[PDB]
């Protein structure tokens, strides 16, 4: 249950989320859920003027933006990008997760 | 021009 964190926005789909943060400075983001979807959030972020948007996956017992760095929970994941750039996964995304949307 | 960024 996630509703508590300042960057999760919940069932939020991509026209809302790009409406809300293309306002936004650059490092705004927010996590949403894809209910239908195999992998069932995405991270959106503003970043140059543009918002980008990252599959999260769940598969097997972990949950990742890349297999190359898996984590055992969406929270873990979330604060390891809070503080590590994005472009160790993505060149062309050199921010971290910097600003919840409602903050 | 992808919708979700590629992972390389």
């Amino acid at each position: 249950d996630y509703t508590a964190y300042p960057w999760f926005a919940g069932n939020m789909e991509r026209q809302q989320t790009d409406n809300l943060l293309k306002s936004h400075a650059s490092g705004t983001y927010l996590i949403r859920e894809r209910p239908a979807e195999a992998e069932r959030f995405a991270i959106s972020i503003k970043f140059n003027d543009e918002v980008k948007h990252i599959k999260v996956v769940e598969k097997d017992n972990w949950i990742h933006i890349t297999e190359a760095k898996k984590f055992d929970s969406l929270l873990e994941l979330v604060e390891y990008y809070q503080c590590h750039s994005l472009k160790e996964s993505f060149k062309q995304l050199d921010t971290t997760l910097k600003y919840p949307y409602k903050s | 021009p992808p919708c979700y960024m590629d992972v390389i």
